[PDB]
RNA sequence: UGACUGCUCCCUAGCAUGCUACUACCG
RNA sequence: GCGGUAGUAGCAUGCUAGGGAGCAG
């Protein structure tokens, strides 16, 4: 199950990256840090909290329309 | 490396080697030039000569395609292929070749050594890229002309406006006055620096140097030459007379010092070119300065 | 200033879902994902270049280095070298970057095309009378790894490579074309290459143990004197082609171009203090010379620093006495004793050397008495001749030869039974293979059908896992086989529903059964 | 290769050779149909050689251009493939702390900065109406991302501080509603 | 890689010589290639001989080398002709259905758009043909405008005047503002920022929309855009519901628009209704009535401009609360009372320029005649709504056809829906003639309007009849006549109460000559509807097909509340018009 | 292959052969007019099947010299590029401040590392954190390399301008932190 | 913006060589 | 009845070249 978290963190940082987030040096620094700390974790309950903290970086923009993409 | 040929304007890659200026020639058109002259050497990206180590043959039809090379019969591998055949010499773009049925106009310019007035009847009564080739051939062979002559060594210096001067060996001598202005340059131990613009006349050698300088021993002169590079635009555009002098600025006031001028300019803005009948001192130098005020824009 | 980042890898969700369909990645399994694409922020380039602060001015024991250079050169007698003309050099892949500033106008192909062989030869013969300082770009790498430290290579200008190739390539290609030597560059691991290499390194050593060490920050902590010695050993083959001033000026060009050059990082020129540029024309061989140098001096230190009165073998005592004399009492080379020490080393301390990776089969009962190098000797030698501390957590030792090197070029060794006899196969790290399956640059990775040739090679490298005692390891290889089958018979399906025509015949069923992969580890070929 | 003219000639030749060997005919007259028969596979097995070549040449060009088309339409939809893949894996993860913030975001409460993890730092969340305020905020505690945050500032959209118990129902059509709650992790 | 037009099967070839390059199906592509000079076809790579430095580019002219395509002059011994089998070589070579008669498609593609036959093609075609047609028109016309000079203002004399030349070899753009330029200035290197301008009879009269003052070297061209393809149809396959379900029946109503509520009731029982909207028949009033009748509607108000939707926003907040209207004006100065940049809005007005793509409730489209099939499919490509309405009338005004040469196209085939109210009949009508009285209205009803619009009011004898002739002489892109301009003041003099009017005139430079004679304002003939006075003076100054055709200055005659002037030098429709005639002084 | 001397010979050989075969005269008819055709594979033996091998070699050679012509045009282009780069980068050289330091060298050779030091008219400091900014670029002017520089524009990692008022202590955590302070040599 | 090497698999092309069959001519 | 050469096709091996990819230091 931790492997699911690491793979989805890879995907998350990819989508943040193509949202041009790396044009804000400190934001990209924090995102890179969280992503590299998820890939190195060894217990799934700190990877999950760094994952919510990393996803909040995406939920705080206005580039990805969220309700349409939760078509379920 | 690759452009459009004169007699064809197709895109070729072949330049007549024995020809002086070496213009781009088109495969069929190049063959037409090669069939009627001693211009029998042709350069492509590489020169068409037998690259068998240490050969002598250099005529074009004298060679056959030997794979990665060009050979004479005395060198050709069993599998050969004559370069100059088919009525079309082997080069790039061997398909797009149009030629001209009578190119002895071109060959005549190329085989023209420029001796008689017939030569310049050729140079003018020719066609166009012929015309630029002609003028440029004149210039080329004349700057090669001037240097068939001695090196004007001032080898003693006696007085001012006079020199003791000899020249090099075997060469006739340049003429007497200033259409042939020299521009010598001095040496040190090794190479060749500055002297200036000079010419030598009836002394005892009378030199009329343009700038100030005083010469020493070993001081030499020749008519230093340049590199005439080819010429693009036509001698004169295909001109025509406009319908109104539009785009040109009609001025209100005028100077009638040049009342012989304003009726002369008015259609000149209604036209591309006008060469004027300008007899000596007929306000011709005055003429162009009148329009200067008429159209100060 | 320019701030260059590193992107994350693309996820290959189809292969991952397939892997978890076959029951992988279950909690508490041994094979788990540890190799990823680690992303890097802006100030990652220079924060890596700054590691050259680990390169300190090191003076070397000269009377010992002058002997070690003779022994190390003796390790290189089997080859032949010299200068070659411009029409004899070989350049695989002309479409690679040409350094700075040449990378503004085209790749290396442009500069190998625009200069005729005579221009190249004039340029080469120019650098035997002049010094051409050059610039070096520093580039970040985009590759899978197990640690988040950024990686960086030195893009050297075309003007340096173009001439270093003509200087060195004859010898460099005579090294890569020799089998059974100490340097094992060029020797393939397939078709029984691994078994032959290991049986060669285990030549006849009497109480054999295997040993392997590790150079911390090998490229950035390498002293300049050892780089110069490496280049001087590589240039000892030019005794007829080059004159003395020519050899010095080529050495000077080498130093000015790949030792203390001007590094162009970010958008700025800095000075490089020392250590190897990892992207020059002779890195993988200079590293081997440096590796052999350090091993030889470890042996010299281990034999000279032993209570001579306690040695019982009265031949080794006299060898120690003569070794001290040859170091500190003699002034010119003593070729007979150089040969004798080299013979002693090859008898009791056989090596297998790739560019700073090494295996050693050594006489255990000599190293126990301090007559050859142990691992503490390597620790001491790197401490005082390399300015790094080598912790014994990165150096392995093995006392059972029937399970070979614990590691060499990132491969473990298994003694399996092929046909009728027992051979040594190199198996990788299952996490590495799975990671190369899951994470990749997009289109290379995400859709397989566009590139099954990838999974075929990955299954080639993952074959020996079939012979592992552990069972998840074998399941890696069988998973790759079933995935290739799925890719193929869905490509034909897509191009049938996109069509009405498909494979009238194929013969690609070989790619999903092991007889095609097995053949790559049996010796005929 | 059944539908080509050479097959008919070949059938004729083989019928002839069968008539020959079955009749026990001659020596040279049955030598007629292999100096005129084995030639019938000298220009049957060659015309049926090059077209059988073109057969798979065409298919290995078609599959090349198919792979090119697929690879050029795959790298031109990344922006969307990536996001849909991300959200599929997200809803597959099934974690409460992530589902909380994703539902909130899909209606309204987006944060304004990275959700901090320490028992200290400040978090600023946009509450867009009152109905939403009901579900998250109950008095002084803020439940968001499966944690508790004591509120310290709630400020209207026109930047004017608004203390807490001011907020209720019909007294909510009183404030510029994109409120911005500040809070600290419990 | 998509579906071909004539086939809808997934293909990969695009006709290269064809202008807009639609996806074509293997057999279907071959059918297109056999009948035209469209003889170049692009697949993932272009089908041209890639032997280094060749010339051949026709398709059948090539054979499949292996990894390449060659001519016969280049083909390797092992070749394979690309165009054969009655099926050109491309992806999906199996799924090809074609159409037996595609000379419809070839005809659109080989259509250079010169005659009215071209637009008979553009409408009487079939569908993806229709979008291809409209898009081809637009493409070739934005390529049209830039075959012309670069308008360099190279001296500046005074304000409202310029010294201006252009580039070489090119003819010159016309005189007025259907061709509005948008020049931009340079520095030393590149090109940044002038504005929206047009040049008219001076001496160069420029009517810049924004404030600016120009310098030397200042240049102008009609800067163009990139017309990208369309998606939705011009109009959905519509149908009439069984009850107005899902729509909100309101209790109370305003009988100011009692001519309106019976009109809306079935519109919720139906997808689309284009209405018979004669000029000033409460048509702008019409859509605002439903606004109150169904205040729950996200109703899509669109027109050809915020000069036309301007009229839809005229009574917007005057009738609806404020914050429930919005208009998207992209980064043009028109109406800005609204909140801007809010699509999720109860009432969203906009133009076909830039309302973003959503889904709404009931569409209301002003300007249907002048807009064609292109922007016709735009609003539905914009938006998939509950139901649809088009306000306006083909009885107004077509578009200016820059390339139509021979013989202007019918009023009736303006667009795919314009035929419908002439083949199916008018879905709505409004005869509420709030504007013109018994003067003109029925004389326009006996014109084209079905004897259909009743009298508003008395006939005060203020719209006028003048039986004249005049003398005209031509120039660049206008026509100047003062025998009638002389009649203008001659008309305008005998009562100084005459001249409280706006001058109407086709060749609006004829007002650039008239404005200096009278001081009277200008009326553009075609961009006129929506704007009008009770008093308008009109010199038609021409009787040609440009001029006194049925329904052009039709929009100019009905400008009067009560009193227009018509010096009908034409015998075209003078034989009809029933107004006060006097002697010509 | 139709336009060769062998095609006419094949036409005549076969016209005669089938003519006399429809005549069906002799056994010598078939023998000679079937041994002459068999010189009909000697007819267009190579007059159509070894030359065809030249239509190979000529094609290949023409392709190779096509390629070499390109390779020689790319060379001239890159030569123009290199030399215009040199001639456009020297014109920046500032030629009075550097002619003066060179003439004081005893022989004309100066280390390269001092040329930007003694003759550059613009400095660019890269500062990682505020504390380092304090010991170096403090104030609107500073001193370095035994010269005095005056600050101008200060930008951060995102290349947007920073006014010198914002580089406080507590305001520092809101700055993208490797500031690039560019300055000019003062006089 | 992509370094220097080494090995390996897959696809295509060319050439020669090598092997086998069919046909032809002559001795 | 054999030999030889010439052709053509099939088949193989090898070498070079071109392209796609994988691993290693
Ligand atoms: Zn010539
Ligand atoms: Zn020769
Ligand atoms: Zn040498
Ligand atoms: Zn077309
Ligand atoms: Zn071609």
């Amino acid at each position: 199950k931790m492997s699911d978290v690491k793979c989805t963190s890879v995907v998350l940082l990819s989508v943040l990256q193509q949202l041009r987030v790396e044009s804000s040096s400190k934001l990209w620094a924090q995102c890179v840090q969280l992503h590299n700390d998820i890939l190195l974790a060894k217990d799934t309950t700190e990877a999950f909290e760094k994952m919510v903290s990393l996803l909040s970086v995406l939920l705080s923009m206005q580039g990805a329309v969220d309700i349409n993409k939760l078509c379920e | 490396a690759v452009g459009a040929c004169v007699l064809c304007n197709s895109q070729t890659s072949l330049r007549c080697g024995a020809c002086i200026r070496r213009p781009f020639l088109c495969c069929k058109c190049c063959y037409d030039h090669v069939i009627s002259t001693s211009h029998k050497l042709v350069l492509s990206v590489n020169p068409y000569v037998c690259n068998a180590p240490g050969c002598d043959v250099t005529d074009v039809t004298q060679l056959y395609l030997g794979g990665m090379s060009y050979y004479c019969k005395s060198h050709k591998p069993p599998i050969s292929f004559p370069l100059c055949a088919n009525g079309q010499v082997f080069g790039l773009y061997k398909n797009t070749c149009v030629g001209s049925d009578n190119v002895t106009d071109f060959n005549a310019i190329a085989t023209c050594d420029w001796t008689n007035a017939g030569d310049y009847i050729l140079a003018n009564t020719c066609t166009e890229r012929l015309k630029l080739f002609a003028a440029e051939t004149l210039k080329a062979t004349e700057e090669t002309f001037k240097l068939s002559y001695g090196i004007a060594t001032v080898r003693e210096v006696l007085s001012d406006r006079e020199l003791h001067l000899s020249w090099e060996v075997g060469k006739p001598r340049p003429p007497l006055n200033r259409n042939y202005v020299f521009t010598g340059y001095r040496v040190t131990k090794n190479s060749k620096v500055q002297i200036g613009e000079y010419t030598f006349e009836k002394g005892a050698v009378v030199y009329r140097g343009t700038t100030t300088y005083k010469l020493n021993v070993g001081d030499y002169f020749v008519l230093t030459s340049h590199t005439v590079m080819p010429l693009s635009a036509p001698t004169l555009v295909p001109q025509e007379h406009y319908v109104r002098i539009t785009g040109l600025y009609p001025t209100l006031n005028i100077s009638d010092e040049f009342s012989s001028n304003v009726a002369n300019y008015q259609k000149v803005g209604m036209q591309k070119y006008s060469t004027l009948q300008g007899p000596p001192g007929t306000g011709k130098s005055h003429f162009a300065i009148g329009l200067a005020l008429y159209y100060p824009s | 200033v320019a701030f260059q980042t590193v992107k994350p890898g693309n996820f290959n969700k189809d292969f991952y879902d397939f892997a978890v369909s076959k029951g992988f990645f279950k909690e508490g399994s041994s094979v788990e994902l540890k190799h990823f694409f680690f992303a890097q922020d802006g100030n990652a380039a220079i924060s890596d270049y700054d590691y050259y602060r680990y390169n300190l001015p090191t003076m070397c024991d000269i009377r010992q280095l002058l002997f070690v250079v003779e022994v190390v050169d003796k390790y290189f007698d089997c080859y032949d070298g010299g200068c070659i003309n411009a029409n004899q050099v070989i350049v695989n892949n002309l479409d690679k970057s040409a350094g700075f500033p040449f990378n503004k106008w085209g790749k290396a192909r442009l500069y190998y095309d625009s200069m005729s062989y005579e221009d190249q030869d004039a340029l080469f013969a120019y650098t035997k009378r002049n010094v051409i300082p050059t610039i070096t770009q520093m580039n970040l790498k985009y590759a899978i790894s197990a640690k988040n430290r950024a990686r960086t290579v030195a893009g050297v200008s075309i003007c340096s490579t173009m001439t270093n190739r003509q200087f060195h390539q004859k010898l460099l290609k005579s090294i890569a074309a020799t089998r059974g030597a100490t340097v094992v560059i060029g020797t393939s691991k397939f078709y029984g290459g691994w078994h032959n290499m290991l049986k060669t390194v285990y030549s006849d050593v009497e109480n054999p143990h295997l040993m392997g060490w590790d150079y911390p920050k090998c490229d950035r902590a390498m002293p300049n004197m050892l780089r110069i010695m490496a280049s001087l050993v590589l240039a000892r083959k030019h005794t007829t082609c080059c004159s003395l001033s020519h050899r010095f000026y080529r050495l000077a060009n080498e130093c000015a171009q790949v030792l203390s050059e001007m590094v162009m990082c970010g958008g700025s020129l800095y000075v490089k203090p020392g250590g190897t540029s990892s992207g020059d024309a002779t890195t993988a061989y200079a590293n081997s010379v440096f590796n052999i140098c350090q091993a030889v001096t470890a042996n010299v230190n281990a034999l000279l620093s032993t209570d001579g009165n306690k040695i019982a073998d009265k031949y080794v005592r006299n060898l120690q006495h003569r070794l001290y004399e040859c170091l500190y009492r003699n002034r010119d080379v003593d070729t007979d004793f150089v040969n004798e020490f080299y013979a002693y080393l090859r008898k009791h301390f056989s090596m297998m050397i790739l560019s700073d990776d090494a295996v050693v089969c050594f006489n255990s009962t000599y190293a126990s008495q301090g007559l050859v190098a142990s691992i503490k000797n390597f620790k001491s030698v790197l401490y005082y001749q390399n300015n790094v501390f080598m912790s014994e957590a990165k150096c392995w030792t093995e006392t059972d030869l029937t399970k070979g090197p614990h590691e060499f070029c990132s491969q473990h060794t298994m003694l399996v039974k092929q046909g009728d006899d027992y051979v040594y196969l190199p198996y990788p790290d299952p996490s590495r293979i799975l990671g190369a399956g899951c994470f990749v640059d997009d289109i290379v990775k995400t859709d397989g059908t566009l590139m099954i040739e990838r999974f075929v090679s990955l299954a080639i490298d993952a074959y020996p896992l079939t012979k592992h005692p552990n069972q998840e390891y074998a399941d890696v290889f069988h998973l790759y086989l079933q995935y290739i089958r799925k890719l193929h018979d869905e490509l034909t399906g897509h191009m049938l529903d996109m069509y009405s025509v498909m494979l009238t015949n194929d013969n690609t069923s070989r790619y999903w059964e092991p007889e095609f992969y097995e053949a790559m580890y049996t010796p005929h070929t | 290769f059944s539908s080509l003219p050479s097959y008919a000639a070949f059938a004729t030749a083989q019928e002839a050779y069968e008539q020959a060997v079955a009749n026990g005919d001659s020596e040279v007259v049955l030598k007629k149909l292999k100096k005129s028969l084995n030639v019938a596979k000298s220009e049957f097995d060659r015309d049926a050689a090059m077209q059988r070549k073109l057969e798979k040449m065409a298919d290995q060009a078609m599959t090349q251009m198919y792979k090119q088309a697929r690879s050029e339409d795959k790298r031109a939809k990344v922006t969307s493939a990536m996001q849909t893949m991300l959200f599929t894996m997200l809803r597959k993860l099934d974690n409460d702390a992530l589902n909380n913030i994703i539902n909130n975001a899909r209606d309204g409460c987006v944060p304004l900065n990275i959700i901090p993890l320490t028992t200290a730092a400040k978090l600023m969340v946009v509450i867009p109406d009152y109905n939403t305020y009901k579900n998250t905020c109950d008095g002084t505690t803020f439940t968001y991302a499966s944690a508790l945050w004591e509120i310290q500032q709630v400020v209207d959209a026109d930047s004017k501080i608004v203390q807490l118990s001011e907020i209720s129902m019909d007294n909510s059509p009183n404030l510029a509603w994109p409120l911005i709650v500040t809070a600290l992790r419990a | 890689v998509g579906a071909c037009v004539l086939c809808n099967s997934q293909t990969s070839l695009r006709c290269g010589a064809c202008i807009r390059r639609p996806f074509l199906c293997c057999k279907c592509c071959y059918d297109h290639v056999i009948s035209t000079s469209h003889k170049l076809v692009l697949s993932v790579n272009p089908y041209v001989c890639n032997a280094p430095g060749c010339d051949v580019t026709d398709v059948t002219q090539l054979y499949l080398g292996g990894m390449s395509y060659y001519c016969k002059s280049h083909k390797p011994p092992i070749s394979f002709p690309l165009c054969a089998n009655g099926q050109v070589f491309g992806l999906y070579k199996n799924t090809c259905v074609g159409s037996d008669n595609v000379t419809d498609f070839n005809a659109i593609a080989t259509c250079d758009w010169t005659n009215a036959g071209d637009y008979i093609l553009a409408n009487t075609c079939t569908e993806r043909l229709k979008l291809f047609a409209a898009e081809t028109l637009k493409a070739t016309e934005e390529t049209f405008k830039l075959s012309y000079g670069i308008a360099t203002v190279r001296e500046v004399l005074s304000d409202r005047e310029l010294h201006l030349s252009w580039e070489v070899g090119k003819p010159r753009p016309p005189l007025n503002r259907n061709y509005v330029f948008t020049g931009y200035r340079v520095t030393k290197n590149s090109k940044v920022q002038i504005g929206e301008y047009t040049f008219e009879k001076g001496a160069v009269v420029y009517r810049g929309t924004t404030t600016y003052k120009l310098n030397v070297g200042d240049y102008f061209v009609l800067t163009s855009h990139t017309v990208m393809p369309l998606s939705a149809p011009t109009l959905v396959p519509q149908e009439h519901y069984v009850r107005i379900t899902g729509l909100y029946p309101t209790l109370n109503i305003s009988d100011e628009f009692s001519s309106n509520v019976a009109n809306y009731q079935k519109v919720g029982m139906q997808k689309y209704s284009t209405l018979q909207g004669p000029p000033g028949t409460g048509k702008s009033h019409f859509a605002i009535g439903l606004a109150l009748y169904y205040p729950s509607a996200r109703i899509v108000y669109t027109a050809c401009s915020h000069a036309a939707v301007d009229a839809l926003c005229e009574k917007a907040l005057k009738y609806l609360p404020i914050d429930k209207c919005s208009r998207i004006i992209p980064a043009v100065e028109c109406f800005d009372k609204f909140k801007v940049n809010s699509t999720l809005e109860q009432y969203v007005f906009c133009t076909v320029n830039a309302l973003p793509e959503t889904t709404a409730d009931i569409v209301v489209f002003d300007e249907i005649s002048m807009a064609t099939n292109y922007d016709l499919s735009v609003v539905n490509a914009r938006l998939r709504a509950k139901h649809y309405v088009y306000i306006g009338d083909p009885a107004q005004l077509p578009a200016p056809r820059t390339l139509l040469t021979k013989g202007t196209l019918e009023p009736e085939y303006f667009n795919s829906v314009c035929r419908l109210m002439k083949t199916i009949g008018p879905d709505m009508f409004l005869g509420t003639c709030r504007r013109c009285p018994a003067e003109i209205v029925d004389t326009v009803s006996a014109l084209v309007y079905d004897n259909k619009l009743k009298a508003h009011k008395d006939k005060s004898a203020q719209c006028f009849k003048m039986f004249y002739k005049g003398v005209i002489t031509h120039d660049v892109s206008s026509a100047i006549n003062r025998p009638q301009i002389g009649v203008v003041r001659e008309f305008l003099t005998r009562n100084p109460a005459w001249r409280k009017a706006v001058f109407i005139s086709p060749y609006n430079s004829q007002n650039a000559v008239a404005s200096k004679i009278l001081g009277l304002p200008t009326q553009t003939v075609d961009s006129s509807q929506g704007s009008e006075y009770d008093y308008v003076i009109f010199t038609q100054t021409t009787e040609t097909a440009h001029s006194c055709n049925v329904n052009r200055f039709n929009v100019a005659i009905t400008r009067a509340k009560v009193g227009i002037l018509c010096i009908m030098s034409d015998r075209d429709l003078y034989d009809k018009l029933q107004f006060t005639s006097l002697e010509i002084p």
